[PDB]
């Protein structure tokens, strides 16, 4: 009884072009003009994020192939820096980043899916929270009852994404068929212009959390990344171009929802199509994060950091059901909050320093263990380029925007108590251990689930 | 703390538990179409935008 390998090359690019495309391209291009000052530097910034992502993600083909264990960023961290450094990450993933990343995308699914029925005013806030939760629940069920279904859903919405951007781009070239500007050079803006683009491309690091379910990883993982990440970069810079064929620079600097403006300009009888496509893009990204995160916390249980129930697979259905339920339930907590966004803007840096520590760890692992098999090897110049550029875009942008670090480090250090209680401990309180076993067997009888047989 | 498949499957097939799972995994699916009915009611009850 183990997680049965089911992800093909085809579904393996669907998980990555699925999780990347998302909301970023449809609502954050305004966020680069606001710093770059010009459509000239904007087209450069949107290309520069592309190559920086490709070098990063190919540097992730090293970690991807050298360690099959598929905790992604967390497994690669545990393998190098050991239990406490990896646990503080897994605590942050568990508590903040992965639930809030699902929830805000569930909300962004709602506000754009409902917009055809609310064309010029805010959508009813309670309806938006209900439709957000309906999405996370439906995709949790669609993840429980078949991995082959969940990845066929990922395929469907990866197609929906590339239909949307194809429709944007062909209108771009139709607009060109009817027939650069003054720019800043200040590095203190260029890091912020570029960092605002890294949100859109972010997600190339996701496929790595499901490697253990991928059917031939040493081909399929490296080949999925280099298939996807160039086509992401192409449709991104052509989409970013297409907006400038239609929108005035001053319009985009104001725009609440750039893709909605582009849709309303060209398609006015039926422009609601573009809100629907950005909605359905987001729906597929919720799936991306549910699927990918449940595998992270499964790994975090079987690598012996998290409570044991999260390891237990359903033996007829072959899905790690308590981890799917746990990530669902952790997500729905965020619906019972208002505007937590300032700490989310802080933790957006934490993922990049994890990519840094992990890929620093890849060279550290190379020097300490050249004995290992490496199904692909990367020219050391590329990590050397990528690590410095990454730490630069973390450090300078953080000095410009340390948005909520007082609450940020309040949350980060709250993992250390739980490490000393849950991972370090000598298990003295025997009265608790009876409850731990009792609630465990309750969950196992209730959910009908069985541990990973190594 | 692993616990055995062949231990669990002595209890996990019992009538009370298989009835309990059918009850809960129906109540959940009823709860979800309850979310949908609730949302559709709110969307119909809410006053639509001003005309431009
Ligand atoms: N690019 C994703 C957001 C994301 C950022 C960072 C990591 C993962 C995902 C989107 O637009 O939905």
């Amino acid at each position: 009884v183990t997680l049965q390998r089911n992800i093909t090359l085809l579904n393996g690019v669907a998980i990555i072009v699925g999780t990347i495309i998302g909301s970023g391209i449809f609502v954050t291009p305004t966020g680069v003009l606001k710093e770059a000052g010009s459509p000239g530097l904007a087209l450069v910034v949107w290309a520069a994020c592309g190559v920086f992502s490709i070098v990063g993600a190919l540097c992730y083909a090293e970690l991807g192939t050298t360690i099959s264990k598929s905790g992604g960023d967390y497994a690669y961290m545990l393998e190098v820096y050991g239990s406490l450094p990896a646990f503080l990450k897994l605590w942050i993933e568990l508590l903040i980043i992965r639930p809030s990343s699902q929830y805000i995308v569930a909300l962004v699914f709602a506000t754009y899916l409902l917009k055809p029925l609310f064309p010029t005013c805010p959508v009813p806030e309670e309806a938006a929270k209900l439709v957000a939760c309906l999405c996370v629940l439906l995709l949790t069920a669609v993840n429980c009852y078949s991995v082959k279904a969940a990845t066929r859903v990922q395929d469907a919405f990866a197609a929906a994404k590339l239909l949307a951007l194809a429709l944007i781009i062909l209108l771009g070239f139709v607009q060109i068929g009817k027939g650069f500007e003054g720019t800043k050079l200040d590095v203190g803006n260029i890091v912020l212009a570029l960092y605002s683009g890294l949100f859109a491309y972010g997600g190339w690091n996701y496929l790595n959390f499901v490697t253990e379910e991928m059917i031939n990883p040493y081909r399929n993982l490296p080949l999925a990344i280099i298939i996807s990440l160039p086509i992401v970069t192409l449709v991104y810079v052509l989409t970013n171009l297409a907006y400038f064929t239609t929108l005035s620079t001053e319009q985009m600097l104001s725009s609440e929802a750039v893709a909605v403006d582009f849709g309303n300009y060209h398609l006015g009888v039926m422009s609601w199509i573009i809100p629907v496509f950005v909605g359905l893009s987001c729906f597929g990204s919720v799936n991306g994060s549910l699927f990918t995160s449940s595998r992270l916390f499964f790994v975090g249980s079987r690598e012996g950091h998290l409570p044991s129930i999260l390891s237990m697979i359903h033996p007829q259905l072959l899905t790690p059901v308590p981890s799917l339920v746990f990530t669902c339930v952790m997500t729905l907590l965020y619906a019972f909050s208002k505007d937590i966004f300032s700490v989310i803007n802080f933790f957006s840096f934490f993922n990049w320093l994890c990519v840094a520590l992990a890929i620093i760890g890849m060279i550290w692992l190379r020097h300490r263990k050249p004995e290992l098999e490496r199904p692909i090897k990367v020219n050391l110049a590329l990590p050397v380029f990528f690590i410095l550029a990454c730490l630069f875009l973390i450090a300078v942008s953080f000095w410009k925007t340390p948005v909520e670090c007082g609450i940020g480090f309040t949350i980060i250090l709250s993992g250390l108590p739980v490490y000393f209680f849950g991972v370090w401990w000598k298990n003295k309180p025997k009265w608790l251990l009876q409850g731990i076993f009792s609630t465990t067997v309750l969950c196992q009888k209730l959910m009908q689930v069985v541990p990973q047989e190594t | 703390t692993g616990l055995s498949k062949e231990e669990l499957l002595k209890v996990a097939g019992s009538p009370g538990w298989v009835r309990t799972r059918w009850a809960l995994l129906l109540l959940f699916w009823l709860g979800w179409l309850g979310m949908l009915a609730g949302a559709v009611v709110i969307i119909v009850r809410a006053p639509r935008c001003r005309e431009l």
